[PDB]
């Protein structure tokens, strides 16, 4: 059993009122059952798209989840993972700069 | 260098419940996904059938259909046969496929984990475990050795079918493979120490230099993150620079790629 770690990131320049694609990425967890959600200013986004999960030499696991978004400066965003490895879930905010 | 790496995962989480699910990946490209939901592979590129006839094609994929339903069986027979030693859930994953190289090209590999450990590969005309597997795993390996038949196909799909048909993929593919996608930057830095932060994304392929300079002088405490997947088939890398407040001014970060052509993105911060 191995812990998600995971990274959140936007695919171009971050302009205000100009949409973007925000990736989340869940990495190094074991076993592969794993629930992914993205967050805009705390609500579950519908539309998420995930890849197909992969697995890396090391045997572990790992997954990109993204999805449309339009940052302004008065919303925010986050990846949050459960995953039987951890006792609740996990959330990560995106840094507006990432 | 390629590699062709064709990726199983297995869960099984009781006798009424278990998946099979595959991933194969040419490099850094993914070519064929087949989800447990499916019947057949899936194409995940317009060139991934490589240089095989409609026919050869269907009776491959003929085999992976009566090889997932007869693996599914076996470790399920496997855990009837071990139990209570191996019990429910379980995890099996396959990493097999072949790496090729200059004049003849290649070396293959078929690696299996259980639970998440390397415990056993197919190796010259046989399965075997590797060293340091539990002993538990003895009887299902004379077991699995003792199907003459799936060790001569998987012997044939190793050493000769593997190889052909990533040779046929890598030229089919090859306009994809070698495709130049230019990174965009941009730069950010959090508020006395400043990290400063260069952002590099949309490019392809992987290859990157990306450093902080001050005129011609290297940064040295550049310090770059891991390589990141984009959904688009592209990458995203960050460089970072701790720095003192009043000292960001002349710092620039700058990009070399080769889909730039001699055009270096250089932003001043
Ligand atoms: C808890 C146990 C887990 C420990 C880890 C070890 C497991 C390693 C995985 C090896 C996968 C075995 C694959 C073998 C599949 C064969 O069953 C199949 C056999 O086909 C034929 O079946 C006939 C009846 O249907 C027999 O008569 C007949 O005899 C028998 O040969 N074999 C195949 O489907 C061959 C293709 C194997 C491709 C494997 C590539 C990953
Ligand atoms: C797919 O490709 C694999 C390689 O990746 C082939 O595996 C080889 O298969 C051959 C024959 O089936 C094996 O050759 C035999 O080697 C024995 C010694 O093996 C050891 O020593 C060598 C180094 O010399 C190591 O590489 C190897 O790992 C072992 O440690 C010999 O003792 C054998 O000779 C005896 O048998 C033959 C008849 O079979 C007689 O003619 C001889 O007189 C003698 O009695 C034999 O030479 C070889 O070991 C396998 N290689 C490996 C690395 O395991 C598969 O055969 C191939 N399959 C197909 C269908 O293409
Ligand atoms: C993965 O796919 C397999 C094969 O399509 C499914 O296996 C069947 O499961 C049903 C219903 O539970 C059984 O009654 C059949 O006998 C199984 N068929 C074979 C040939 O294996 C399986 O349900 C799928 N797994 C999941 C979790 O959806
Ligand atoms: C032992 C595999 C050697 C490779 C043989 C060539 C097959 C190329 C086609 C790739 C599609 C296979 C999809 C993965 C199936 C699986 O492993 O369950
Ligand atoms: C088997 O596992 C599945 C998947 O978690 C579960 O839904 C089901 O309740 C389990 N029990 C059985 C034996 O059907």
């Amino acid at each position: 059993q191995k812990t998600p770690q995971i990274q959140v990131y936007s695919r171009h320049p971050p302009e205000n009122g100009k949409p973007n694609i925000l990736n989340c990425y869940v990495t190094q967890f074991h076993p592969p059952h794993i629930e992914i959600q993205m967050l805009k200013n705390g609500k579950k986004i519908p539309k998420v798209e995930m890849s197909d999960m992969s697995f890396s030499k090391d045997w572990s696991f790992y997954i990109l989840a993204h999805t449309e978004f339009t940052p302004t400066e008065t919303d925010t965003y986050a990846c949050r993972v459960k995953h039987a490895s951890m006792a609740e879930p996990k959330t990560v905010y995106w840094d507006r700069d990432m | 260098n390629y590699t062709f790496r064709c990726l199983q995962m297995s869960s099984f989480a009781n006798r009424s419940w278990s998946r099979t699910d595959s991933v194969v990946w040419l490099g850094d490209l993914q070519t064929h996904r087949w989800s447990n939901d499916s019947a057949t592979i899936s194409f995940t590129k317009p060139w991934s059938q490589g240089k095989l006839s409609n026919q050869q094609w269907e009776k491959l994929q003929h085999m992976f259909q009566v090889y997932r339903v007869s693996f599914t069986r076996d470790i399920q027979e496997l855990v009837k046969m071990m139990s209570p030693k191996e019990d429910y859930p379980i995890e099996i994953q396959l990493s097999a496929g072949c790496e090729m190289y200059p004049g003849n090209a290649s070396e293959s590999f078929l690696h299996v984990a259980f639970q998440g450990k390397y415990v056993v590969r197919f190796w010259g005309t046989s399965w075997q475990t590797v060293p340091g597997a539990p002993s538990w795993l003895d009887l299902p390996i004379k077991v699995l050795n003792a199907d003459q038949g799936t060790s001569a196909t998987v012997q044939m799909l190793l050493n000769d079918t593997c190889p052909l048909f990533v040779r046929g993929l890598l030229e089919a593919g090859k306009s994809d493979l070698e495709k130049q996608e230019k990174p965009v930057a941009w730069l950010s830095s959090v508020p006395g120490h400043r990290q400063l932060v260069c952002h590099v994304s949309g490019f392809y392929p992987k290859p990157v230099w990306v450093m902080w300079m001050r005129g011609d002088q290297e940064q040295q405490g550049t310090h770059r993150g891991d390589f990141l997947p984009n959904a688009d088939e592209t990458w995203y890398l960050q460089a970072t620079l701790d720095v003192e407040a009043g000292e960001e001014a002349g710092l620039a970060c700058r990009v070399k790629h080769s889909s730039l052509g001699g055009q270096d993105i250089i932003l001043y911060w």
